[PDB]
RNA sequence: UAAUCGAUAAACCCCGAUAGACCUUACCAACCCUUGCCAAUUCAGCCUAUAUACCGCCAUCUUCAGCAAACCCUAAAAAGGAACAAUAGUAAGCACAAUCAUAGCACAUAAAAACGUUAGGUCAAGGUGUAGCUUAUGGGUUGGAAAGAAAUGGGCUACA
């Protein structure tokens, strides 16, 4: 299983969202240029439109990997800010170590 | 290490202006693809069959898409 | 655990031949400092506590000074003040109080005899002598010390020190003194350097407020100075900027004397002027004799400003301005 | 039925050659070092944990496969496969004479399961402009083709290729930007008459 | 291995242990990734490397006869199963499908052949070149060669040429069937030889290597062929692997206990053979050295046995000896010679370097540890070698002690060794008692130990404790110790060793009662002399 | 006493295409700790030593990145944790090189580079001129 | 999911809650038992539900002086061995 | 009061290891880290790719070793191969210890397409450091 | 993929090569609630049943 | 209002959240699926209740120095244990101190601050004992989660 249902529906997302990379890639630039004319813009804002919700980028939410926590999370590590505190101070972390300045 | 790229050079990769023939010379049809190219040449992620493939979409869209063309005002092929 | 100790005296002696076949040097010339970089190469362990890195020493440096057995075998103590708790810091007392006894009947038959052959060598002040803190006299008595206890030990070695001293008491005390370093913080002054046919030449470096400077210095130009390929009016419109200038050529009466060029990144505009101000001071040294150079230092011109900006901390505004607090 | 070995320290050979002991690097296993070492902070009564069941001396990277005798030895072997560097080319004024264009290429490593880095597509070009048979014309030209790329200071042009995925690419475009900005600095068009 | 002390092996028995409870950790690995493959077939290394990815032992077509054949024969009852699918339903098979086919059931695989075999000739009319390769190689273990001679005429009928591989096969399989005849058969090969070169094929390695093969095991007077087909090879420019060597060094052998001249004969070509760097191109190339040493060990001739040892580190020191049962052979009989012709500094020397490093030795090697410690008379190594077999030889602990402690008996005991002849004498006599026969023979050395050592309260102690096991040593032992009691001045152990005697019927009896009257006449105990009389009367 | 007899067989042929060559090449070794570096450096300068390369060394200035992160888990603001992440760079600078020469020098020091540390390689390569721009007018 | 689980001692410290805060100053008492289980008291290492048997833990690793293959018991021993444990 | 990653002092009895007697504000001045690799540099990348396959590599040895894991792990990464150090307990035969660590040296290849190292380091016990 | 993860994880631990301690307290907390009587109903029972 | 929750004296109030158009989102209204992420499981799954059962993490006294195992003594002992020209106190250890970091010292800052108090905060980072859901307190899609009569805390802009 995984850790969560929002992590679960994250998952579809983000695998969608990659199987229609090219698709919304190619509809963007023609709605997105200024020489082509507005009528066959405004026929790609429909098309665009058409595809499936869960399909655009802007869906997907950055969670942290162990626990799916959706905010707090770094993005280096893909880690939240307590998981990644429990592992620096066992040590598990290269090169972490406590600010003394 | 692994990794040939299909064998292929700069000029497949920096030069797609042979892609671009059956298209109108003289429209804004080239003004877009000009950029697209552009575009494309500056991609370092893409291999050139998807490359390729890309053009081949703008292609087949504009060819299918012909009462828009023609009512929009343009001459187009 | 004097056997482990023994032991571990062998196991050394096997690993500093081992380690000085793996070097290639000779393990007959392998000594400490060796065996410290070999250590230091072998295991690099980058740690800030210099304790914690990997150390290969002798078993009585790394092990702490071991009690001897205070009993034979029939249960009788050896010592005669072992029942006393710290047998030997008792007997060391003991045996100052019974060397005081000594002088003191010594001294009273050379004053019925009118005889006064001894000296005064209480005050050691040139040789910079000092008596042993309690960490000291207790790395010599192994077992533990009290406060009250090594006050007294100083007090009565101080009765001893004030009587007139012999030959042997004297050099039993001797082995009580520290000797101290000169605390003398007199500068190091560069020498007067001369470069490509040029006379009364210096250099020196300030540093202030993340601002470093270099001053070059003639001594037989006229009085100007030429800060990063321009003037120094130019580069501090401010009239403080330019009084931090002349405050060290004033102090010295060399305003007009010498010609000077500085050369300053980082900084603001009164960082720049005031790590200059310091190089200059350090590069003026040269020119003047040394009575001047103690006035300059007592003046402050030869110091450092450690004056920097604080770390922000976490829940404040400023590293001390705290949020506003409210009581309820 | 347990059974308890003493380790090769007693059988250590006082002689006994180290880069046979440690060819490789190892995770300093504490029966195959004959060295006692110390490693820990000390405790007040007690003194740094010794070789055996310690953590610390396992964390830290080990240098024993890398004793100087070893890396001698190493050194020795690897003469046969290096050659030898031309005196002829000992400075940089006859350097910059016989081979005037400098290729930067840049090469990565990392620890991990992936090689693949996207800095090490970017390729680096220098050629100085007074090693060139430009003349004043085509020099004039060139200067404002290339634009901030070429520095006036130091007269080096600087091509900087990132457009390919691979550092051959990079490298062979480089080669024909500058070989095409070499012909089209010399050629004279109709608007460069006004 | 691993280097921990806990985990590195001590015998050899433990080392094969260890090494295959490791192999069947991998293997049980490696099942599990076949078993669930959809759990490996992410792949993050950027190379892509093959090795790591799981495989599948599934056809990929299961409907179409004509993939479904070439997928089973790669992957043995499914490889049946498959014809018997394709047969079904009437599909022509050519000649290439069901050569692999057949391959693949003389690879794995008495009467189910020949079921096979029919399908492979009335079914269709398969190529002889593809028939052979099968069947020539499936009746030599199925231990039937005569149809095998049927069929090399029928290839030769039907005009097409024989392989190299078909000769491999034909002579040792007309080789093994005799039947009170033999110069028949070598004739048989002779003639097969003779028409080999007239089918423009030229022989290989492996033909002359099996010409030899098959001459080993018939004649022990057959070297003279064996010799002339060596120079053979030679003389076409092909250089022999090693064992067409080794088998004419296993006929030498043969031959070289009754006369030792074909000794000079093996040196003299190993010789020859030692100047060159090898390379182990033949998969039968693992007896060579067992052979080449083996004759060396039987005659004891250690300047060889150098020559023996530095061939193998020459071209590869380990891609020559396949098993791990021969490489405890070959270290056995080299310390068994190094121990006792060459001088014991050279022996001790390598005994470091072979003994703990390479292999630990068999029952036969300690002895020889024994016997070149008594020749030159060396005590100080004894307890160094004792220690060593204490780990090495617990197994033969029990029938090899007794010869371990003889050597004390022949040499003098020095001043000096008193604490090392008390330690291993403890160390061997404080194990059997808390558990494991106790021969007499070891209290006979513990005295004389002792003697020499000056401590009678230990000699006296650990000779009662075998008084007590119900057995009695011989009655010298009881004198040895009665002179040494009479030394220290102790009368009173002499009664109780009396008394305990007598009561069991020592054979000298008759001396030991002098001894004590002796001893008590000496120390002024006559009253207990006459007591004891009185004892023993009663 | 038991040393084995003919250990080197090495495969080294000598092509007749002309050898690369490099002018300077830079390595960054970057790392956590110092006294891995240093050791690092010894080992480094001591083989170019034996192989006759004249290395130059200097230590670029370190990087520091710290970030701040909350102390408690539900809420606690105004109490913080901050964590920091040392980075140590080493520049081993080599000049006058050959390509099978910085090849036999990069694969004795890759193959023995720890764990922690990494390292980065900027080679710059010799040439000539190529052929279009010797002497030709278009 | 794996990597939201714990060490069996932070899961019992957690559900016997002998560090509880209402338990220092006499609050608890009320439920006065604490009895924690070692789960791996009889767990021999090699066993496993689907009962296979591996030469390197369950089984020895040779008989009759051959190599022992992955092997699994049958479905009736299994519940014998269940029964037992 | 500070609890992270800090073992609680008991009356005075407890046994505890060199590790756990430290508390996380010693890390590289007193301990040092239990992983070492190129992902926390500076310019450096492939950090959570290489963390998550630490924490799933502290749990399946765990569980792997149960009972005679002394330490934690110490995860070595360099050059595309990584090494395992572990400190065991004497508590398995040595035919048991050397089943587990062949069958961990070729799984945990197969599962992570890389080279994998396991060095094992038998203690009697866990080696106490402070007060026991 | 946490499912491999899980996946494989349980897998081994039903063939007796890896020890999930928390599914087994998991388990053994789960047979004590069983045996106590409280228990996880079938699936259509516990709302009409 | 159909429309979350928790914090809510010092120690809450730009606090969880270094962050809300759908997602996030656990809230609501309409609609759909019920061995329904996993190899399997009269099983999965619940952001359902209990922080007054917890672990993991913190606030507070707190830059306060005390806590405390093994002992010993008191004309009995609930408890206390000190006189330095010393009258019953030894004491491992945890704290403090020391050390370490802000790349030269010193200072300063940072960090650290034990045992315990507030049944202090967190079942909603994550797992969890107990009590409760299983064609639903579970799992998916779409649309909405206003607005300020009014009071107040913290900041930005200024009133020159
Ligand atoms: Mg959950
Ligand atoms: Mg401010
Ligand atoms: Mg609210
Ligand atoms: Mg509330
Ligand atoms: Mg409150
Ligand atoms: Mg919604
Ligand atoms: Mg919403
Ligand atoms: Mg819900
Ligand atoms: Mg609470
Ligand atoms: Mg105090
Ligand atoms: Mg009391
Ligand atoms: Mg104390
Ligand atoms: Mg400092
Ligand atoms: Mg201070
Ligand atoms: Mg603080
Ligand atoms: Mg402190
Ligand atoms: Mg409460
Ligand atoms: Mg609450
Ligand atoms: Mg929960
Ligand atoms: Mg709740
Ligand atoms: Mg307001
Ligand atoms: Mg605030």
């Amino acid at each position: 299983y995984y850790v969560d249902w929002k992590m679960l529906r994250d998952v579809k997302r983000r695998k969608m969202a990659y199987e229609y990379a090219d698709e919304r890639l190619r509809i963007n630039s023609l709605r997105k240029n200024t020489i082509l004319p507005k009528d066959l813009q405004e026929v790609a804002d429909e098309e665009i439109a058409s595809l499936p919700r869960d399909s655009c980028p802007v869906r997907i939410r950055n969670r942290c990997v162990m626990t799916s926590r959706p905010r707090g999370v770094k993005r280096r590590w893909r880690l939240s800010r307590i998981v990644f505190r429990h592992l620096a101070d066992h040590g598990q972390l290269s090169g972490v170590q406590r600010a003394m300045w | 290490a692994g990794f040939d790229d299909d064998g292929s050079e700069f000029h497949e990769h920096i030069f797609l202006d042979k892609y671009l023939q059956d298209f109108p010379k003289q429209g804004p049809i080239r003004h877009f693809m000009e950029l697209v190219t552009c575009g494309l040449s500056k991609n370092p992620y893409l291999s050139v069959k998807q490359k390729v493939e890309h053009i081949e979409w703008f292609r087949n869209y504009f060819n299918e898409k012909r009462v828009i063309l023609k009512e929009s005002g343009i001459q187009l092929n | 655990t004097v056997d482990f100790i023994k032991k571990q005296i062998e196991e050394f002696n096997i690993g500093k031949r081992h380690l000085a076949n793996m070097m290639g040097e000779d393990p007959e010339t392998f000594t400490q400092e060796d065996i410290d970089r070999a250590i230091a190469y072998l295991f690099p362990s980058g740690l800030f506590e210099k304790r914690a890195r990997p150390i290969m020493k002798h078993p009585e440096e790394i092990f702490p000074k071991q009690r001897a057995i205070q009993w034979g075998e029939d249960g009788r103590p050896f010592h005669f003040l072992f029942y006393t708790g710290k047998q030997s810091y008792y007997s060391l007392m003991h045996d100052t109080y019974g060397k005081l006894l000594d002088v003191e009947k010594h001294h009273n038959q050379l004053r019925a005899k009118d005889l006064l052959a001894e000296k005064t060598k209480i005050l050691k002040d040139p040789i910079g002598s000092r008596w042993l803190i309690k960490e000291e006299l207790e790395e010599m008595l192994v077992e533990k010390l009290s406060d009250q206890d090594y006050a007294q030990f100083i007090r009565l070695l101080e009765r001893l020190s004030a009587l007139p001293c012999g030959a042997t008491e004297e050099d039993f005390v001797n082995r009580f003194r520290r000797s101290i370093p000169i605390q003398s913080k007199k500068q190091l002054i560069e020498p007067l350097q001369y470069d490509e046919q040029g006379m009364a030449f210096s250099r020196g470096e300030g540093k202030r407020k993340t601002a470093k400077a270099e001053v070059v210095v003639y001594g037989q130009g006229s009085g100007r100075i030429d800060v990063n390929g321009v003037d120094y009016l130019l580069y501090f419109p401010v009239t403080q900027d330019r009084e931090q200038l002349m405050f060290p050529l004033h102090f010295l009466d060399r305003l007009g004397k010498h010609d000077m060029t500085c050369a300053v990144s980082g900084g603001g505009r009164s960082a720049q002027a005031g790590a200059v101000r310091l190089a200059m001071a350090r590069a003026l040294c040269s020119f003047v004799t040394e009575d001047e150079v103690e006035w300059m230092r007592q003046a402050g011109l030869l110091t450092a400003d450690p004056r920097v900006r604080e770390r922000k901390k976490p829940g404040q505004e400023g590293a001390r301005r705290k949020f506003t607090w409210k009581k309820r | 039925r347990r059974k308890a070995l003493p380790p090769r320290t007693e059988k250590m050979a006082v002689d006994q050659d180290w880069p046979s002991v440690y060819p490789v690097a190892a995770p300093f296993k504490p029966s195959a070092v004959p060295l006692p070492v110390r490693m820990g902070y000390p405790v007040k009564r007690g003194v740094p944990m010794a070789k055996e069941g310690n953590l610390e001396l396992l964390k830290i990277p080990n240098f024993l496969h890398l004793t100087p005798v070893a890396i001698k030895r190493h050194c020795e072997a690897l003469k046969d496969f290096c050659t030898e560097w031309p005196a002829a080319l000992d400075s940089d004024e006859k350097c910059e004479k016989h081979f005037p264009i400098e290729i930067d290429t840049a090469d990565y490593v990392s620890a991990g399961p992936s090689i693949r880095n996207p800095k090490a597509r970017v390729v680096t070009l220098r050629v100085k402009l007074s090693s060139l048979n430009l003349d004043d014309h085509a020099k004039k030209k060139l200067i404002k083709l290339v634009g901030d790329r070429y520095c006036k200071s130091t007269d080096v042009l600087t091509i900087k290729t990132d457009r390919c995925p691979l550092k051959r690419q990079n490298y062979d475009y480089a080669v024909y930007l500058l070989t095409v900005l070499y012909h089209e600095s010399w050629k004279t068009e109709e608007w460069e008459k006004k | 291995f691993q280097d921990d002390p806990y985990l590195i092996p001590t015998s050899s028995v433990e080392s094969h242990s260890f090494l295959l409870a490791k192999k069947s950790g991998e293997n049980a690995a490696k099942f599990i990734i076949n078993s669930y493959p959809k759990y490996f077939q992410k792949d993050i290394a950027e190379p892509h490397i093959p090795c790591l990815m799981p495989e599948y032992f599934e056809p990929q077509i299961e409907d179409v006869s004509e993939a479904a054949l070439q997928e089973r024969i790669k992957l043995q009852e499914p490889s049946a199963n498959y014809n018997f699918q394709q047969r079904e339903q009437s599909e022509e098979l050519e000649e290439a499908t069901e050569a692999d086919n057949e391959k693949s059931k003389t690879k794995a695989g008495t009467w189910r052949t020949k079921n096979n075999a029919e399908r492979i000739f009335a079914l269709m009319p398969e190529k002889n070149a593809h028939s052979y390769c099968t069947m020539i190689r499936g009746m030599v273990k199925h231990q039937a060669p005569t149809q095998a001679l049927n069929l090399y005429t029928v290839l030769l009928n039907n005009r097409l040429r024989a392989d190299v591989y078909t000769f491999n096969s034909l002579i040792e399989a007309t080789a093994l069937v005799v039947n009170e005849k033999f110069e028949e058969k070598w004739n048989n090969i002779l003639d097969l030889l003779k028409q080999m070169v007239t089918q423009n094929v030229k022989p290989n390695l492996q033909t002359f290597n099996t010409i030899l093969k098959c001459l080993r095991r018939f004649y022990a007077f057959g070297k003279l062929p064996a010799l002339q087909t060596l120079r053979e090879m030679k003389a076409i420019g092909i250089e022999p692997s090693l064992a067409t060597y080794h088998y004419v060094i296993q006929l030498f052998y043969q031959h070289e206990s009754p006369s030792k001249g074909s000794s000079l004969i093996i040196y003299d070509i190993m010789n020859e053979v030692m100047g060159k760097r090898f390379s182990p191109r033949d998969p039968d190339d693992d007896m060579f050295f067992q052979s080449a040493m083996r004759v060396c060990s039987s005659l004891r001739d250690l300047e060889l046995a150098y020559q023996v040892h530095g061939l193998l580190n020459t071209g590869d020191n380990w891609k020559l000896i396949g098993s791990d049962h021969r490489r405890n052979f070959y270290y056995s009989k080299f310390f068994n010679l190094l121990c006792f012709m060459e001088q014991i500094d050279v022996t001790l020397k390598w005994y470091k370097d072979l003994i703990p490093s390479v292999f630990f030795p068999h029952s036969q090697t300690m002895i020889d540890l024994l016997q070149a410690l008594d020749v030159a008379n060396r005590l100080d190594m004894v307890p160094q070698i004792w220690k060593d077999s204490k780990e090495y030889g617990h197994t033969f602990r029990n029938e090899l002690k007794e010869e371990i402690l003889m050597l004390m008996a022949r040499d003098q005991h020095p001043p000096e060794l008193q604490v090392a002849f008390a330690d291993c004498a403890a160390d061997i006599k404080s194990t059997y008692e808390s558990q494991p026969e106790w021969p007499a023979s070891s209290l006979n050395y513990v005295a004389v130990l002792f003697l020499r050592a000056g401590r009678t309260q230990e000699a006296w102690k650990m000779l009662g404790l075998f008084r007590k096991h119900n057995k009695i040593p011989r009655a010298e032992l009881l004198n040895e110790f009665l002179d040494s009691a009479k030394a220290s001045s102790s009368p009173a152990q002499a009664i109780e060793l009396v008394k305990l005697a007598s009561a069991f019927s020592l054979p000298v009896c008759e001396g030991l009662t002098r001894r004590v009257m002796a001893e008590f006449t000496l120390t002024q105990e006559q009253r207990e002399a006459l007591g004891e009389l009185t004892a023993l009367t009663s | 006493v038991d040393v084995p007899k003919d250990m080197t067989k090495p495969e080294i042929t000598i092509s007749d295409e002309p050898d690369t060559l490099y002018k300077r090449l830079s390595v960054l070794v970057k790392g956590h700790d110092k006294a891995v570096l240093d050791s690092y450096e010894y080992f480094a300068v001591l083989a170019a030593k034996e192989l006759g390369i004249s290395i130059k060394v200097h230590e670029p200035p370190r990087k520091i990145e710290r970030f701040t992160l909350l102390k408690s888990v539900h809420i606690f603001k105004k109490h913080r944790v901050q964590y920091e992440m040392r980075t140590l760079y080493r520049c081993l600078e080599l000049e006058h090189l050959t390509g099978s020469t910085a090849d036999v020098y990069l694969e004795y020091i890759q193959r023995n580079l720890p764990e922690g540390v990494a390292m980065e390689v900027t080679k710059t390569k010799l040439e000539q001129l190529p052929e279009h721009i010797r002497k030709p007018i278009w | 999911s794996f990597f939201t689980k714990l060490t069996a001692d932070e899961l019992w410290k957690g559900a016997l809650a002998e560090s509880g805060a209402g338990a220092r100053k006499g609050r608890g008492k009320r439920t006065k038992k604490k009895r924690r289980k070692d789960l791996n008291r009889g767990q021999i290492i090699g066993e496993g539900r689907h009962g296979f048997l591996w030469p390197g833990l369950n089984i020895p690793l040779m008989r009759n002086g051959a190599v022992q293959t992955i092997a699994q018991r049958s479905k009736e021993d299994q519940e014998k061995v269940e029964a037992d444990m | 009061k500070n609890r992270a990653a800090r073992v609680r002092v008991s009356k005075g009895d407890k046994p505890v290891t060199y590790e756990e007697a430290h508390a996380p504000h010693y890390i590289a001045h007193r301990k040092g880290w239990l992983s070492l690799h190129t992902g926390n540099l500076d310019g450096e990348d492939h950090a959570a790719e290489r963390t998550v396959e630490d924490v799933f590599l502290r749990k399946f040895m765990l569980g792997t070793f149960p009972g005679c894991l002394a330490d934690q792990l110490v995860l070595k990464r360099r050059a595309n191969q990584l090494e395992i150090c572990a400190l065991v307990l004497r508590q398995l035969p040595p035919h048991k210890f050397y089943f587990l660590v062949g069958y961990s040296e070729t799984l945990l290849s197969h599962f992570y397409k890389c080279p994998v190292h396991l060095h094992l380091q038998t203690v009697p016990s866990k080696v106490v450091y402070k007060y026991i | 993929n946490h499912n491999t993860y899980f996946a494989l994880m349980g897998t081994l631990r039903f063939l007796g090569l890896y020890r999930d301690e928390h599914q087994d307290f998991r388990d053994e907390q789960l047979r004590l609630k069983k045996l106590r009587g409280k228990g996880k109903p079938r699936k259509g029972e516990g709302k009409r049943a």
